[PDB]
């Protein structure tokens, strides 16, 4: 992952106007609805049978927030992504047994969510820089699978 | 392919796109080119600047066939048959690029359709885009 | 799906496997489990030791449905329909695992079928395995 | 990528009995036949219309050898994969524009080829260690795409 300083600050400028509260659940939620097999990992969260159910779940909403927090941590340490996400990598490989491929799908949904949210402000060059960040994060998290 | 609820969501969302289909396609290419530079190589003789009429044209060409696909969502493989041979046999397009384009399309829709891009509609358009890709790469494996 | 030349290659290669189909399947699981530990989680109550009768059994169950698939290679989606709902709706199997298993199957075939695993036959079995996966994950998107 | 010392030596013990000459073209060749879109990158190599044509091409055979050489270089520097493949990463991203996804497909064909070649000697634990090496190599090569 190699962002220019221009890319790093734009990413940073945008994320400031981001309310992890709502967006946190929009991303998790949409991950569950759009890639249904992921529901399997969250079976204690309750009902995720319909989009409504999922977009209504308060554990979904609460967990989402926590995830985007973790993500915000990375944005603050863009040069040390791997070291930032080492624990979480270990957790997802050795406790939850998540296939690293799903980290990629996750990065794509967050990107659609940011697009939805910021509309015309999510310009093509802004998406370009977030695509890189998102791949970086997928990679750090898969790091301790190898 | 595609649930009936899905079909309803596709038919509807594409209605909202309406006359912006060609516009939306072109923006999807510009997004793709910027985000995944590897893709540029499939259009060597094109001016890929922002408002290039050449990229506008490929958008409409893509948006039109998507529309044709919506129109024959029950016979896509026969509906997209020619486009399947062209991309696989003559163009030899890497299957991963159809995922790249589809994703850039979703991003574009999301940014222009804020009220209409519910989680539900997002899932329907994804399965729709995924189905089109699958038809167009069918000739490979 | 699948060219006729492909079909000929599948039907033939599977003949050579013959009575080793159940044996071959079990070895594919052992390979998969070792190579991609993430997959073990789909069989929590199993003894996954080397010669486990439980893993042997899943091999035959897989080898048999592959054989059924070879037998109805022209109506797989209707031929594998029940297995499609079971893996997607009740099991919620991650699509990536079907690629993992398919690959481990190819590796197993390659090591037991040295004269028969030509580049040509390898391509045919890959497209065949890819088609089975696609049917079994159809219910997702 | 984290191999045990047991894994590193077994990988090393096996690769010694490997003739890059033939195997080099069996892997490239099979990559072309099994994943047909890759032919696009090798259009100056001549005809690749049929398996025969491809498995007969002398540029295919010659190039294969070169690739497996490069690969052997990595096996000798398993702790510095990225630094070992940096140039080649740059080359494949900036000159050839290969999608990094195909590096994964490549690793899978080499593994089938080693299986075919060594037969019963390519045990499940031996495949496990080669799967890791192969992912490591895919990752080093994709490194300069990010
Ligand atoms: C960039 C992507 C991701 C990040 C940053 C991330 C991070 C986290 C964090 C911060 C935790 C909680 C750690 C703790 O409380 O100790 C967590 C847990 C968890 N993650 Fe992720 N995650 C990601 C992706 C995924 C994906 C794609 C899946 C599976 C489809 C997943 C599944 C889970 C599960 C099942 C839990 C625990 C649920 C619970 O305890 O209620 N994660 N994740
Ligand atoms: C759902 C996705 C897609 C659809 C519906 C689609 C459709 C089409 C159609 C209808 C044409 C024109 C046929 C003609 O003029 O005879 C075309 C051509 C072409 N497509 Fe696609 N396309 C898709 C994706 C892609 C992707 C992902 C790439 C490459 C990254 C690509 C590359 C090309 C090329 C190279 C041409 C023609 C070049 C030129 O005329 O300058 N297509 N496409
Ligand atoms: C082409 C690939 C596959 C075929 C043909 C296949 C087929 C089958 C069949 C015929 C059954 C038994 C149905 C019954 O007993 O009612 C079954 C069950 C099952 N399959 Fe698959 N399978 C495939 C792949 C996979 C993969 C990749 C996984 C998971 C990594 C998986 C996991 C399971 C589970 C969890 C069960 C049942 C658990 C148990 O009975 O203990 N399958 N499969
Ligand atoms: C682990 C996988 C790979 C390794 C180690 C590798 C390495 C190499 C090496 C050593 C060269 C030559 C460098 C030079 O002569 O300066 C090369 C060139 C090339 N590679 Fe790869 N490669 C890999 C994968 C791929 C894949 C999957 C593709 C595309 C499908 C590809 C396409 C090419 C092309 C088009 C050339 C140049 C052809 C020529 O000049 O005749 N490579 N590769
Ligand atoms: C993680 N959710
Ligand atoms: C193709 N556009
Ligand atoms: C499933 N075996
Ligand atoms: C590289 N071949």
């Amino acid at each position: 992952m190699h962002l220019t300083p221009e890319e790093k600050s734009a990413v940073t400028a945008l994320w400031g106007k981001v309310n992890v509260d709502e967006v946190g659940g929009e991303a998790l939620g949409r991950l569950l609805v759009v890639y249904p097999w992921t529901q399997r990992f969250f079976e204690s969260f309750g009902d995720l049978s319909t989009p409504d159910a999922v977009m209504g779940n308060p554990k979904v909403k609460a967990h989402g927030k926590k995830v985007l927090g973790a993500f915000s941590d990375g944005l603050a340490h863009l040069d040390n992504l791997k070291g930032t996400f080492a624990t979480l990598s270990e957790l997802h490989c050795d406790k939850l047994h998540v296939d690293p491929e799903n980290f990629r799908l996750w990065g794509n949904v967050l990107v659609c969510v940011l697009a939805h949210h910021f509309g015309k402000e999510f310009t093509p060059p802004v998406q370009a820089a977030y695509q890189k960040v998102v791949a970086g994060v997928a990679n750090a998290l898969a790091h301790k699978y190898h | 392919m595609l649930s009936p609820a899905d079909k309803t969501n596709v038919k509807a969302a594409w209605g909202k796109v309406g006359a912006h289909a060609g516009e939306y396609g072109a923006e999807a290419f510009e997004r793709m080119f910027l985000s995944f530079p590897t893709t540029k190589t499939y259009f060597p003789h094109f001016d890929l600047s922002h408002g290039s009429a050449q990229v506008k044209g490929q958008g409409k060409k893509v948006a039109d066939a998507l529309t044709n696909a919506v129109a024959h969502v029950d016979d896509m493989p026969n509906a997209l048959s020619a486009l399947s041979d062209l991309h696989a046999h003559k163009l030899r397009v890497d299957p991963v690029n159809f995922k790249l384009l589809s994703h850039c399309l979703l991003v574009t829709l999301a940014a222009h359709l804020p009220a209409e891009f519910t989680p539900a509609v997002h899932a329907s358009l994804d399965k729709f885009l995924a189905s089109v890709s699958t038809v167009l790469t069918s000739k490979y494996r």
